[PDB]
Order: C-alpha cells, then structure tokens, then sequence
C-alpha cells in the first residue's frame, strides 16, 4: 500500500514578539494514510489544548492538516512539533524557530 | 476572477474498532465553509464560514440528510473494494471521493470534476467531457461497466453544470466580502549569518489570500530556482496563508538578488531588494 | 451544495 511521508512546518501565525497573544502552528501535508499523531510542546512537555483542522487532501489525494494552540512567546521558551506516523522510525521533532 | 467549489470525502475503516469513519468538508475556492465528522456529537453537517451559518434549517437539515447518505454508500464501498481486491477484514483501508465544478471569470461553468482513490491510489474518474470515464485497474472496470449501464455520467453531468455552479454563485454573493476578496501578502526580508562568508537571505509573503502566489529570486536578474529553498504555502490558521523562499549568498552579493512576488492581491508585482 | 444522485462503486 501507498505510504506518504509528512512534510513538517513549525510556525506562529503572525510574527512572534515576545509577551504578545499567538497562535503556535504545526501543519502536516503530503501523507498518507490519515492516521498521524502531532504533539505541540512547550519546553519538552506536550500541550493540552492542541486542536486540528477538519482532515481534507491535495488533488493528488495525500492529506494535510493544521495543528495549533494559543500561546504568548518569551525569550527563554522552547516549542516543538513531535509527529508520527506509519512513514517515520521514531517521532519526528521539529522546532520552532522565530525566523521561519 | 475564477472560482470553484469542492467536497472532499474520506472513509478509513476501523476493523474491530467501530464502523468506519467518514470527515467531509467542502470549501469554495480556498476556504472552507462546512463539514461533517462521524465520530462527532452533533451528527449534523456544520458551518465552518460565516456566510454559510445563516442559510436555515431546510438547507442544514438537507445537507446533512445528504451528507449521512454520504457516509453510508462509502461504508459499503469499503467492503465493495476489500472484496475486489480479496483483501483481509483485519486492515485499515481508505476510500477518498472529490467532486466540485470549476466557473471562470465570467462565472460560467468551466470544470466538472467526480472521481474515487483507494489507499491512495486513484480508482475511477469521470472525464472532462463528463461522459466517460477513465478506469483504473481491472477492479475499477467494473465500476466503470456499471456506471456506463446505469448511465451515471448523465446524471453528474447535471449536477456539476447545473445545482454546483448555481450554488457556487450563490455562495459567492453570500460571502463576497470574504470570497470575493483578495489580501496581498505582507512582504518581508531577513538575513542570517551562516559562515564568514555566507549568509540566508529569505523572502517572506505573510497573511494573502488566495493561497496561489509566485515567489521567486534572482541574480543579476537570472533566474536561481535550482538555488532556492521554497517551502509549501502553509496556513496561518485565521483564513490566510503564508510563504518563504531563501537564498544562501555569497557575504558581499546581497545586493545581486531579487526576490520577486506575484499574487492576485497586488497592483503589480514586487520586486524586493536586500539594501 | 452536495450532490444527490446515489452512487456506489459496486
């Protein structure tokens, strides 16, 4: 069976200036089958309230979705994406990095 | 300018874990406007737009007395398909079905579109004359035998020149501020020290709308598209998307490169300079 | 708007 590897991207919705109201994104694409799990963390730690676009695909059928969690940037935290799924050996962790 | 309008389905069988199940959205163009979850509490299609919210119940009723109808065929193509296939009842398996119609800037109809994937291999696809069909393996020629009996296209063909591009029009008026807008991407440039000789000069495109932008750089006005990372249009999540390409140069070139941006949105397109 | 006209592959 067709087995597609998810494309990664760990972002805010508008630009992070530290102390101000966000939106941490972590959106999944290009995969296949559907079932994946996507955990945003903050320093290490998994977030609770994380939610998740309805799941729709690509004209080439492979799914994406969007994760994310309100979030207020500092200077001192660290976020990350944890996801896994049929493609990937162990979970794969992407951070966040401001600049991208 | 062009519109179009889209529901995609998809079914994943839960073998001992419940019946399958079934998510459907249906977006105009690049936003979303409803969707239905079997696993859900409500069981009713839903409103994902602002425009959509106000319709009334015959019209939210309806679509869900449909869209429930939607879930029900595709439990029995599961079963269909793991049968034509002679594959086990233990796995997972995945039935993916798009239809939607395409209207141009004249808002007359223009594409019609109805076709199936299976574990992510396309299975059957009415054609663009929306008389034939174009079959898959030797599974899908049944289907296709079928529907050419039953003569299905027909009756597709009426739907998607007729009720889809209706509705779609419909849509459009109802949410023109939304729909019928275009935001142009907020440009943007950084700079980042990679050697001593050696930097990341990346282009940025935040909160457009529609999601279609070109973004390109250049040296000396040369095209550099082996050159540059390009990352997939993601979404902001608040309806917008967003972009980047990037360019490593050479410390002492910045001035060489131009980052270039075409998007619906702009008077005319941009062309960005690092100075 | 969904489409009506009842369909299934087999």
């Amino acid at each position: 069976m067709i087995q597609r590897t998810p494309k990664i991207q760990v972002y805010s919705r508008h630009p992070a200036e530290n102390g101000k109201s966000n939106f941490l994104n972590c959106y999944v694409s290009g995969f296949h089958p559907s079932d994946i799990e996507v955990d945003l963390l903050k320093n290490g730690e998994r977030i609770e309230k994380v939610e998740h676009s309805d799941l729709s695909f690509s004209k080439d059928w492979s799914f994406y979705l969007l994760y994310y969690t309100e979030f207020t940037p500092t200077e001192k935290d660290e976020y990350a994406c944890r996801v896994n799924h049929v493609t990937l050996s162990q979970p794969k962790i992407v951070k966040w990095d401001r600049d991208m | 300018g062009s519109h179009s309008m889209r529901y995609f389905f998809t079914s994943v069988s839960r073998p001992g874990r419940g019946e399958p199940r079934f998510i459907a959205v249906g977006y105009v163009d690049d936003t979303q406007f409803v969707r239905f979850d079997s696993d859900a509490a409500s069981q009713r299609m839903e409103p994902r737009a602002p425009w959509i919210e106000q319709e009334g119940p015959e019209y939210w009723d309806g679509e869900t007395r449909k869209v429930k109808a939607h879930s029900q065929t595709h439990r029995v193509d599961l079963g269909t398909l793991r049968g034509y296939y002679n594959q086990s009842e233990a796995g997972s398996h995945t039935v993916q079905r798009m239809y939607g119609c395409d209207v141009g800037s004249d808002w007359r109809f223009l594409r019609g579109y109805h076709q199936y994937a299976y574990d992510g291999k396309d299975y059957i696809a009415l054609k663009e004359d929306l008389r034939s069909w174009t079959a898959a393996d030797m599974a899908a020629q049944t289907t296709k035998h079928k529907w050419e009996a039953a003569h299905v296209a027909e009756q597709l063909r009426a739907y998607l020149e007729g009720t889809c591009v209706e509705w779609l029009r419909r849509y459009l008026e109802n949410g023109k501020e939304t729909l019928q807008r275009t935001d142009a991407p907020k440009t943007h440039m950084t700079h980042h020290a990679v050697s001593d000789h050696e930097a990341t000069l990346r282009c940025w495109a935040l909160s457009f709308y529609p999601a279609e932008i070109t973004l390109t750089w250049q040296r000396d006005g040369e095209d550099q598209t082996q050159d540059t990372e390009l990352v997939e249009t993601r979404p902001a999540g608040d309806g917008t998307f967003q972009k980047w390409a990037a360019v490593v140069v050479p410390s002492g070139q910045e001035q060489r490169y131009t980052c270039h941006v075409q998007h619906e949105g702009l008077p005319k397109p941009l062309t960005l300079r690092w100075e | 708007m969904l489409l009506s006209v009842p369909l299934l592959l087999g």
